[PDB]
DNA sequence: CGCAAGGACCGCATACTACAA
């Protein structure tokens, strides 16, 4: 009855990556851009910080960096392939850092249903560091599955 | 027999590798375990060997405080064995036999294994606390109800030796049972969120019965001095976690350190044939205890200074207290250093 | 609008410092962590270097601020340089010093929030040249000089490797096997593969003496110096650090183009070193090879457009 | 057990170091050795033993080892000890089958004769002591943690037990720090000009007011490593030391290490070989590392009269390795992994 | 020891099957032997799920969905691809069904895909699957090194 | 305007029960 977060990480990563293939099968450019972004994000995270990378994602999505609502970002809204890929990546990362695999699952996020950007904005350093660790791990798994399947 | 008992507590300063038998399976040299359960363990044979070696080496330097008198091997042997003593002294010179005190306490040497048994018995060292990486805080000590159960059994066994009814009652005062995933966690390890203590790769739920944990700390203060092997006991009291049996077993199998070692050629600048291999190391800060028992000294014509179980127990307590021990293989690479609290 | 994506207290501290009000000395710390996101009107909060320059009063003002921040660590840089020179002398390594013919940029492609970045030192912020780049450019230049002169002998001796490389190039390029031309580039690829795993047969061609500078170096000497998969090299390529004396007065960084990036200006001094780990005296030949490579090819990205050239 | 004397080795990195720990599938392709439970960086004792033995053998082969102000010639000295069998030993040594006499005596026998006898040194692990961290005001602070101080106290207790000298225990007995999660016992230089605050990396936090602690720390450094911290005056170190809690200290050793993006550009295309892109992880320069070496009595039979007591061996090692430059970890030729070593007692 | 005999027979069978395909081609034989040798090291460092994901990734194809069945190793183009598909096929087959219904080892996954099984199960199932994969890999290393060129 | 480690080496050699009963 106990599943480590590793099971939920793979389950979540498989969910989103497979959710892209069926949605945008014909848009091979979208898949390639998403794969490249998933490959390149962890170095940005390690070099600048989780808040910096999230703000960068928002900037590429021409949205204000002060107020965000990951639950209100439909990826289909963006027109450019790069923009759509960035929206999908940001939504996946924020959703994992908010709800995790799910409330029923062993892991249920870290912010407890809060926008991760605001969480980094208004929390001490330790919470930010742990959230950064979780984001790094999920990004590794998502990159694995995206390279494998996309 | 075994009319007296001393509990030995060991703290691993450095990673410890007590070599197992044949080097089979994927891991080349694994630590000693027990097929019965799967927890780490140290068999009593190695403990007795290292204790005997340290005792003999100390005795040869006349640094053993036998009733605060610094007993001399040659003088005591001459006093006891009288005429034949000199001959035995020659055997001591040839490193064949052993001095009188160590022969009396730990038994004789190989060539003289027909006179008396060893006046001591050294049990297997069993784990009591296991370091585990944690999300909030760092390096949480962990344990499980089965460990406390075995501890209560050991206390009951001690009571059959010294009639320690109070110790039995104190041990019986503790009775907890975490069911599947919930844990009893100290204040430090608890995540700033609602409960949700994260140990390694598992997310758990705290349980609000921490008084038991406090009681456990008290037991430690009862057993191994006041300071927890050189640190504030109350400081460690904030970082103790109690988890279910299966989770603890999983921790004791997939959280020992794993190390890859190679040999470099003389001039090639790279590895050689038969150079790469693997090793498994017990983590530092592991707390493991044991149970030393002492019965009647069976040696013939024992010295007056040490002629009763109380005298031997006092000698053992004074000689081994906050001392340091080298345990297991890989000595020269700084492995096996431990602190012993009696 | 210079809103920062960092917790509020550090956000206001960075805002205070950014407008030339404090004296934060670690330039890398300012650039990497407290990044000044700029939200110029009729636009989202971008983060490119152009917006950062727009934040400052003028390009010259930003350059002056960066130069001052870099120069603020002069004493620590001097102590570190003394230690480094002591290390160089202790290992009995040949040391020399050149200057930048033109602008230099190393590691332009390193990924950061800004579209461009440089390999700035962590502790001090002064730019520097890693030894790996030295070794790589030296090996590439040795391959180029070997292929340019004795191209035909190398192509003829290892015919099977040439055919395999042609097949691989045709497969990767989705072209015919015969369509591959036997140009100098194919020769370079063949030589590179030769110094790769298939390095046992290189001893067949271990007689040509490439005239590097004013000395003839054998291919066997190349293998003994650079090192191979089955034998560690005997020549160590330390890093390059600009002398603090030049940084005392002359600026060490400059802008270069609305896409801007930081580059080392021309004339900046750089000291290099090379050691001989074993008793082999290949240090002198290695130094000559490095000097020639720096003079001709140079080290740094965008090396086609004159960047990275080094004079004497 | 058999040890009587000890020496505390201090390592000061001048170039980024990388002690390999295999290869993982995570973001960092070539990570570094860390203890599993703590997560702090570490260098195991095996690598140190290998490097020291290699350097010792190299120096002895060139007859540059000066024991008692005299060269210990491999052939000449072993001729007297091994007596008749010296010819066999000399030929075997020349064939790279066994190590020379002095290395065999000190660091134990070679691979061929591993069952002959035991060694006489017990070089231990290298626990972290001072992590160089970028700072806002001032530059390059030396962060440390109470856990490190506790471990250091334990090692000093072990040293005092080996040497039977309670002076070390008395010296370290004053160490007792209880820093909170957002307070540092910072030095004057690192203090930002303001409300007694320090900005280390991305963390800004108040400064607890305390004394007679940092100085004690510096005093410890003056006890073993002479008076200069790897050459630099100890006063700057004293004015530039900070101490933080375990949580933030661990957070630093996880996101304040060098990360590089080395590649391998193929000649044909001139851009990058297929699969030639990976990230390497390095300890920063100016990291202060410490380790313990214990010395026991020699075990080889019929040892030379020059090396018979543990004191002579300790003197030999101290003379040989004091203020020397050594290579540790991979990428030796690339230019990473050079440190300065200091001994003491 | 019946499980030991089952593992030995399975390892010999798969190594012989690898021998049949490209028997003269020492490229496929050489690559597969190194692939089996280096595989157990990954499992220790990163666990079973990560190793399976890596095996899936190294295959050069769209690899839509996840199937321990299908994915014919001969259909892979590069020799490395063929060897990796073979390794994945053998390991997944052993973990799913072992040798058959009548065999001593029927497979821990009850015929299910090992990756999907790991994704939707408990911790203990992952633990036992990991240990069994380690054991069979230990046998396969010796049997592939012994006879395959 | 994109590129995304990969192979080497994969425990060797030695010890391999003694004495009483």
């Amino acid at each position: 009855d106990i599943r480590e977060i590793e099971q939920e990480r793979a389950s979540f990563a498989f969910k989103v990556v497979s959710d892209i293939k069926d949605k945008y099968s014909q848009n091979k450019k979208v898949q390639g851009k998403y794969s490249s972004y998933a490959e390149k994000a962890p170095t940005i995270i390690l070099n600048n910080g989780l808040g910096a990378t999230l703000a960068f994602f928002l900037s590429k999505l021409e949205k204000p960096i002060d107020d965000v609502d990951y639950k209100s970002i439909n990826p289909e809204s963006f027109g450019n392939a790069e923009n759509i890929a960035y929206a999908f990546l940001y939504k996946h990362l924020s959703t994992w850092l908010a709800e995790g695999n799910g409330k029923d699952s062993a892991f249920s996020g870290l912010t407890n249903g809060e926008d991760p950007l605001k969480y980094i904005m208004e929390k001490t350093a330790i919470d930010v560091a742990i959230s950064t660790e979780e984001a790094l791990s999920i990004l590794n798994w998502i990159k694995k599955f995206a390279k494998a399947m996309l | 027999m075994f009319e007296k008992a001393v509990v030995f507590g060991l703290y691993s300063i450095t990673p410890v590798h007590a070599g197992s038998g044949a080097e089979l399976s994927v891991i080349d040299l694994p630590i000693q375990r027990e097929r019965h359960t799967g927890f780490p363990v140290i068999w009593g044979q190695s403990l007795k060997g290292v204790l005997r070696s340290r005792f003999r080496q100390l005795e040869l330097d006349e640094k053993i405080e036998v009733e605060s008198q610094k007993w001399k091997w040659k003088e005591k042997t001459k006093e006891v064995l009288k005429e034949k003593a000199d001959e035995f002294i020659k055997k001591v010179e040839e490193r064949k036999r052993d001095p009188l005190l160590t022969e009396i306490v730990f038994g004789p040497a190989t060539d003289g294994a027909s006179e008396h048994a060893g006046a001591v018995s050294v049990g297997d060292a069993k784990i009591l606390l296991f370091p585990v990486r944690s999300a909030k805080g760092v390096f949480a000590f962990v344990t499980s109800p089965i460990v406390i159960q075995r501890l209560k059994e050991d206390f009951e066994l001690v009571s059959e030796i010294e009639n320690d009814i109070e110790l039995k009652q104190i041990l019986s005062r503790f009775k907890v049972e975490l069911s599947n995933n919930e844990t009893i966690a100290g204040n430090a390890l608890i995540l700033n969120g609602e409960n949700k203590v994260i140990l390694e790769d598992i997310v758990l739920k705290v349980k609000s019965d921490s008084n038991v944990i406090e009681n456990l700390v008290e037991v430690l203060k009862t057993l191994f001095g006041d300071n927890f092997f050189g640190k504030p006991i109350e400081s460690i009291k904030e970082r103790i976690a109690i988890v279910s049996d299966d989770v603890f077993k999983s921790f004791t199998r997939f959280s020992t350190e794993i190390v890859a070692r190679v040999r470099i050629d003389a001039e090639k600048g790279t590895v050689a044939r038969g150079g790469l291999w693997y090793e498994e190391f017990l983590p530092s800060d592991t707390l493991m205890y044991s149970l030393i028992a002492v019965g009647s000294p069976k040696k013939e014509n024992l010295p007056k200074e040490v002629d009763n179980t109380q005298k031997i127990v006092n000698v053992l307590k004074v000689t081994f207290n906050n001392a340091f021990l080298q345990i297991g293989g890989d000595e020269t690479v700084g492995k096996g250093f431990v602190k012993v609290r009696a | 609008v210079v809103k920062y994506p960092v917790n509020s207290e550090l956000a206001n501290y960075a805002e205070k410092f950014w407008k030339k009000e404090l004296a934060i000395y670690n330039l890398s710390l300012i650039l990497n962590k407290m990044t000044p996101f700029v939200k110029r009107r009729s636009e989202s909060y971008k983060s490119s270097l152009s917006a950062v320059k727009e934040i400052f009063k003028n390009v010259d003002d930003f350059q002056n601020f960066l130069n001052s921040v870099l120069r603020r660590s002069l004493d620590e840089y001097r102590v570190f340089f003394e230690n480094y020179e002591r290390l160089f002398n202790s290992f009995s390594s040949k040391i020399f010093s050149m200057r930048t013919k033109s602008r230099l940029v190393v590691g332009l492609g390193d990924e950061s929030v800004y579209e461009t970045s440089i390999r700035l030192h962590r502790n001090y912020g002064v730019p520097y040249i890693p030894g790996s780049a030295l070794k790589g450019v030296a090996k590439h230049y040795a391959f180029s000089i070997l292929a340019r002169e004795n191209g035909d002998e190398i192509l003829r001796i290892y015919e099977s490797v040439k055919e395999d490389l042609k097949a691989r190039i045709a497969k990767r390029d989705k072209i015919k096997k015969n369509d591959v031309p036997e140009d100098y580039y194919l020769t370079a690829a063949v030589i590179q593969e030769l110094f790769e795993k298939k390095f046992d047969e290189l001893g067949a061609i271990r007689n040509t003496r490439v005239e590097i500078g004013d000395t003839v170096i054998s291919v066997g000497d190349i293998v003994k110096i650079f090192g191979t998969q089955k034998e560690e090299g005997s020549v160590i390529f330390f890093d390059a650090f600009p002398t603090p004396e030049q940084l005392k007065d002359k600026p060490n960084l400059e802008l270069d183009i609305p896409i801007f990036f930081l580059t080392v200006p021309a004339g900046v001094e750089f000291t290099f070193a090379v050691a001989s780990r074993d008793l082999d005296d290949l240090a002198e030949k290695a130094e000559k090879l490095l000097k020639e490579a720096l003079k001709k090819f140079g080290v740094g990205a965008k090396t086609s457009l004159g960047y990275g050239r080094f004079d004497a």
